[PDB]
RNA sequence: CUUUAAUGUUUGAUGUUCUAACGUUGACCCGUAAUCCGGGUUGCGGACAGUGUCUGGUGGGUAGUUUGACUGGGGCGGUCUCCUCCUAAAGAGUAACGGAGGAGCACGAAGGUUGGCUAAUCCUGGUCGGACAUCAGGAGGUUAGUGCAAUGGCAUAAGCCAGCUUGACUGCGAGCGUGACGGCGCGAGCAGGUGCGAAAGCAGGUCAUAGUGAUCCGGUGGUUCUGAAUGGAAGGGCCAUCGCUCAACGGAUAAAAGGUACUCCGGGGAUAACAGGCUGAUACCGCCCAAGAGUUCAUAUCGACGGCGGUGUUUGGCACCUCGAUGUCGGCUCAUCACAUCCUGGGGCUGAAGUAGGUCCCAAGGGUAUGGCUGUUCGCCAUUUAAAGUGGUACGCGAGCUGGGUUUAGAACGUCGUGAGACAGUUCGGUCCCUAUCUGCCGUGGGCGCUGGAGAACUGAGGGGGGCUGCUCCUAGUACGAGA
RNA sequence: GUUUAUUAAAAACACAGCACUGUGCAAACACGAAAGUGGACGUAUACGGUGUGACGCCUGCCCGGUGCCGGAAGGUUAAUUGAUGGGGUUAGCGCAAGCGAAGCUCUUGAUCGAAGCCCCGGUAAACGGCGGCCGUAACUAUAACGGUCCUAAGGUAGCGAAAUUCCUUGUCGGGUAAGUUCCGACCUGCACGAAUGGCGUAAUGAUGGCCAGGCUGUCUCCACCCGAGACUCAGUGAAAUUGAACUCGCUGUGAAGAUGCAGUGUACCCGCGGCAAGACGGAAAGACCCCGUGAACCUUUACUAUAGCUUGACACUGAACAU
RNA sequence: CACAGGUGGUCAGGUAGAGAAUACCAAGGCGCUUGAGAGAACUCGGGUGAAGGAACUAGGCAAAAUGGUGCCGUAACUUC
RNA sequence: GGGCGUUAAGUUGCAGGGUAUAGACCCGAAACCCGGUGAUCUAGCCAUGGGCAGGUUGAAGGUUGGGUAACACUAACUGGAGGACCGAACCGACUAAUGUUGAAAAAUUAGCGGAUGACUUGUGGCUGGGGGUGAAAGGCCAAUCAAACCGGGAGAUAGCUGGUUCUCCCCGAAAGCUAUUUAGGUAGCGCCUCGUGAAUUCAUCUCCGGGGGUAGAGCACUGUUUCGGCAACAACCCGAUGCAAACUGCGAAUACCGGAGAAUGUUAUCACGGGAGACACACGGCGGGUGCUAACGUCCGUCGUGAAGAGGGAAACAACCCAGACCGCCAGCUAAGGUCCCAAAGUCAUGGUUAAGUGGGAAACGAUGUGGGAAGGCCCAGACAGCCAGGAUGUUGGCUUAGAAGCAGCCAUCAUUUAAAGAAAGCGUAAUAGCUCACUGGUCGAGUCGGCCUGCGCGGAAGAU
RNA sequence: GCCUGGCGGCCGUAGCGCGGUGGUCCCACCUGACCCCAUGCCGAACUCAGAAGUGAAACGCCGUAGCGCCGAUGGUAGUGUGGGGUCUCCCCAUGCGAGAGUAGGGAACUGCCAGGC
């Protein structure tokens, strides 16, 4: 009849909510299909092809909101 | 072209054929007790045989008489002489806006012809319907193959077809039964 | 030597003639007072036929097998892998034969970088320019655009234009995410070499998420890895790469359709058919509002548009009970209960003169048709009756009867199929078991007990049986009525 | 006449008759690895195979598809022969790079190649097929009749609501008080039709359907009677079944239809003759239905093979000649 | 099974009869290896049934009926 | 740099757990293959013997007469044909009943078909299993046949069914995910058990740090939706009102993730290794898809119970309420639930409701049932009910209609007279008439009316042992 | 401290509209343009050399609340644990407690460097 089918898992979300151990480069947020949902900021950046919030140097996670027009923005200060 | 669109076609065509039978039945001098026979009678007025639909008026005071309530104070004479040129060809009187046309019972000879006829038209209609139903089913098969219907969906559609068919068959029966119950009364 | 010959000679292609292999189921002779067989002679045929090995065709004649799963029983229909949204209860993830769409690619630029740009739409004013081109302004503000679905995203634009380019580079990879696994994804940074830029810096393909096939068996290029005595070589390994709508998309084979009512086995009430059960949408019965018809008049009788229930009772849904068997429909025989009562009984209203009706209330005592057609139930029809009730009882009743319908095996028709066969089509034919232990009924005895033992006659707690009704007459041809 | 010994006797098989087709005799064909044998001590007025099934009048159109028959010019094609090119090795050549003869090898396949298939023609008493939209009419109508589009060609005679018609108890007539059956018609043949024969047909039939006279206990509606059981006594003496029984009704409950649970009603203990409503009574691990990567036999243009039939090459297999 | 089944050939009296049918007998052989009572429902096999006469039933199932010799006489149709 | 390694003791027996090859826990197919035994039954055929009471019909041919040119032809008689007729034996098997643990593993009884023929019968023979024979049913081939019987391969295979035997102690599941010619089977993961390691690992509560777009709400957006406003029928826009799983300019509870802390918890946690079983779940609560917000329905998320848990409660009732059974007791307190009798505990206390057996089944709607409460209108300038009387004129309003005069229907519904008086509320007439009504005046003497907030009852309420 | 420019914090009670306003300091326009460089046409923009002029435009200020925007207290919806009635809905205890709307707020605030008074 047509109605059916559907994508698979495709997790994508926050895997490093707030401050964490934040190793050399965990994930902090793999919510692909975004740029504004989560913006690359601070010691963390990367933002791979699949819009995955990288996360560089070890430390804690912040989860902020700066710059004109909301804009979440994530980063990882020292701990 | 869908199952429903098919059912509709069935109802329509079968309705047409019923109508055919309908006025076909009316096209018979019955006990003429009702205006179902005069309902047509055109009233030639204003250079046009304009039927009583927008010209004169008539009705049956009782089962044994009708009255030509001519709207025009001169049309009263129209329908009068108009009583002819038809299976009527009668000679009513002339009193007031409405004429008068008695309504008695016919002879046994016509009793024969009229009976054999009544039931005749009845069958004629039935047959027409059968053929129609048949076709309805053919189309149904085509749908089955097209709409990729399932044995259950197709058989269901078949049952429905039959339903519509029978209904009309009944209509024909009843109608024939009334025109008859009277013309045979 | 190079074209065309002539003889020669060879060697193939045919085709003729021959005899001498080989055939002879022609004739005769001997073994032999055998039709076998063998030898001999003669005739016919003759390198043919035929046979062996090899080989192309043909080959259900025979043989071995295949002919998927999901599925609100199975089948039919549909589906099977991947991407997007909702379902999904604000982490991840979640099911349905749930609600809606897409993919099996496309790009040498539609990739990289540097530099620059920013819409849709409306208003107004402008040659041909009008709904809608191009132009000027103003308003407007991601409503545009995005190679293709949907979601998220995008102005520092990923959206648009151009210059120059090849980072759609090679080797690696801290650390993560996501999978049962195979595996898939993100990835800063390092080494070598690129490109673009003045430079910081950016680039390991495209805004991202679909655009896909494991293994095996092999093909190709490279390599001094290995190479069966040694040197090579074949082959093998390693690196790069090619070949599968294996799409039933974790891919059983390189190679696979059906029939069975001629059937068979191992299992299931995990799973259909019958009947029970849950449910009551549907069905049937009832009530609510009251526009209308009823001349007048909603509610005597009926009732539009819509509304609320009751029963278990139709059509259905579910698959809980039986598949180590609960015999189907109708008839017969015998029933028993309900009341939504067909007749008879008692009433209210009446569009109830009477006689007859209509509708509602009460009432289950009793009663409630014979035939023609068909297997029917039912139904139509004939003719009766006071009436020919509706329903529950495994659609009551086969360890009680029938076996006409209906599912075995025979056969034929129409129809479908190449065909075996097939049909919720038809047609002619076609085995119906049980000695009753228990309950329960119908009868009938034997014990004991009723407080001394007997023969009788009762009382009557209770229980059962029966409960139908026509017609005629008298009242009275009166009441009533215009009469009839 | 024959048939499912043991639920089918028939409309089924057979039949005489008809037709097609194969077979020249060491026949075709069949049993058989073969020898041999049947066919037949027969020989085309014979024998085998196939279909139709006395007889009467008959047996239409289609050869596109499959099969069979003939052609076989051309295209494609087996084994066979093996051209030709390539490679491995190595004598020699060379300080080396590489090049490399001959031989041996591995590979490559020119070329030669029959039937078959394609192709050309035929063939239906061979397997088979015999029209769709719908074309133009007394109110509408309706579209049997038949235009047009396409077929290999579009059902001729005869028959038709039939052993074939779904709607269906079609419609009409007959028979009956009343007839879904029956008989005679109509034709709208879902979906007859000419040897998987069409329509008829005297006679025949334990054949299907319908009707009538006779006849009756078939029935209304059962009554009496004669015998064999049943019942009683004496002798002999089974069966299936069976977890255990101190084996009641109802209403509800409950794995959803209760002798056994709850409530309640009832009921002194035990036989004998009868009856079958229940013990989802007894009997057979349901035969229907589904399932198992179960079985069997059967079918076919499923797959893979194979006997048989058939092709060519080499061998047994030789001598000449013409081209 | 001391089983109402199956089993080939031969013989062939009397009366009646077409007859190896049939009924009664001859020669001959038997009463069938549980008996005795009773005189129930019901089952089995029979006999007779008022009036009706297929109303039965899926269906005249089963019953009842017909039944010989001679003579008279006999339709459609017909392959005579 | 990264992978795999590197200061892990191995090894050989003995006992046990598991696995592999074997029949591999035991019993069981339908079947497949190999070699033999069977034509004393039956099916065909071959050879040689036997049988068919009686009764009927009467073909061909022939003779004679007629007839013909001769033939045809004809008629008597003679003759004796036939898958010919009736009917015993003999063969067969259409119907019914009875038998059905039979007299009998197909018969008995009464009928029935053939009975000189494709007939029937005795003896012996010949065809053998994928084979035979078959007037064809898959029929028959020794009570066996869609492939005989016997022995063997053989303990075929059986992801299926059943069955699995002594005692005590401890722990204790799953009925899911993902693959699967897979779906009632398996395998990895998950959950159980056992061993060995290791940390304040893990849990609860508190506090701290997080992302969230669900509930809800809202309507800028995407759609949908009305009502008004500026459109030779209407969108756009504006204001007012709603709706949304695939709407969001807002937004919880809360779950989840991380950090710190105390207490408690026989380590509850993680890792590795020996043994598993289990991948049919069911009901109830909550959030949902689907279904009819039907089902003891179905598909998910999550929690609880049954499964795998007895005891008490709900009459009886796996799942619901309470509550987790080591054992013994003729001892106490309680939970859920109860305290008139069956039946343990109050005919308990105070105050109020109900009067229907409501309690002890059921809706829209209907009603002066009844308890309570806030309030409003009329009222001795007489309310309220009853009683007397009144209720007119233009006008029969206009139209319409046969007629429509208050009263079929449409429009209008004013004015005059007044204490009051509708161009009229119902009945009624053909239309008028006539009757009653609104209303008003008097009589009457003290209350009256219906709305609302709330408690309990009544009708609506028909089924089968 | 007044004014201005550059760079940021924070991002609507920081914005929009409307009115007023500032100048040869700074900025803005502005002049000139062969050239540096630039126009898929234009010195418009970028780019360069710089008067004359003016704050007109823009920009920056100031005022103004019409349109945004922020926004309670209270009540309402929902909801976690416990309990209760119940036709799919709701009630009670107790924690958490919106959205909208109302009151009201509101014409940003702020740091570093530089240049003018
Ligand atoms: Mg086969
Ligand atoms: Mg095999
Ligand atoms: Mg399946
Ligand atoms: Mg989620
Ligand atoms: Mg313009
Ligand atoms: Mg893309
Ligand atoms: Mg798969
Ligand atoms: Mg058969
Ligand atoms: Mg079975
Ligand atoms: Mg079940
Ligand atoms: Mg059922
Ligand atoms: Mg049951
Ligand atoms: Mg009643
Ligand atoms: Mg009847
Ligand atoms: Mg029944
Ligand atoms: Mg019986
Ligand atoms: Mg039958
Ligand atoms: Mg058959
Ligand atoms: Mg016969
Ligand atoms: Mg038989
Ligand atoms: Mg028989
Ligand atoms: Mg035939
Ligand atoms: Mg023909
Ligand atoms: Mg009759
Ligand atoms: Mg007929
Ligand atoms: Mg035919
Ligand atoms: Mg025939
Ligand atoms: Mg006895
Ligand atoms: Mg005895
Ligand atoms: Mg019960
Ligand atoms: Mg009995
Ligand atoms: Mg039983
Ligand atoms: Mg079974
Ligand atoms: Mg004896
Ligand atoms: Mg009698
Ligand atoms: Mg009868
Ligand atoms: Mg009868
Ligand atoms: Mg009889
Ligand atoms: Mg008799
Ligand atoms: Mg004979
Ligand atoms: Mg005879
Ligand atoms: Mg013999
Ligand atoms: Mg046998
Ligand atoms: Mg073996
Ligand atoms: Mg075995
Ligand atoms: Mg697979
Ligand atoms: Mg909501
Ligand atoms: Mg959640
Ligand atoms: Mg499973
Ligand atoms: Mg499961
Ligand atoms: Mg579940
Ligand atoms: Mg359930
Ligand atoms: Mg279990
Ligand atoms: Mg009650």
């Amino acid at each position: 009849g047509g109605s059916t089918r559907n994508g698979r898992d495709s997790e994508a979300k926050r895997l490093g909510v707030k401050r964490f151990g934040g190793e050399s480069v965990l994930a902090g947020s793999i919510i692909v299909r975004q740029r504004g949902t989560k913006f690359h900021a601070g010691a963390n950046v990367g933002c791979g092809r699949d819009h995955t919030l990288f996360a560089k140097a070890d430390g804690k996670v912040k989860f902020e909101v700066k710059g004109p027009k909301n804009r979440k923005f994530i980063s990882i200060e020292a701990e | 072209m869908t199952l429903k669109e098919l059912y509709a076609e069935t109802r329509s065509h079968m309705q047409k054929s019923l109508e055919v039978l309908e006025h076909n039945l009316a096209g018979l001098r019955t006990g003429r007790a009702n205006p179902a026979l005069l309902l047509h009678l055109k009233v030639e007025y204003y250079g046009a045989h304009v039927p009583l639909n927008q010209i004169a008026t008539v009705t049956a005071p009782d089962p044994r008489t009708l009255v030509v309530q001519s709207w025009d104070q001169n049309a009263l004479k129209a329908i009068e002489k108009a009583i002819r040129d038809s299976d009527l060809g009668l000679n009513p009187s002339n009193k007031g806006d409405a004429l008068y046309i008695n309504i008695p019972p016919l002879t046994e000879e016509r009793r024969k012809d009229l009976v054999r006829a009544v039931r005749q038209y009845a069958e004629e209609g039935r047959v027409a319907i059968r053929n129609i139903r048949r076709e309805a089913l053919d189309k149904l098969k085509k749908l089955a193959k097209e709409l990729h219907l399932s044995e259950d969906e197709t058989k269901r559609a078949e049952a429905e077809i039959q339903k519509i068919t029978d209904e009309f068959i009944a209509k024909a029966d009843q109608l024939a039964e009334k025109k008859e119950q009277e013309i045979l009364g």
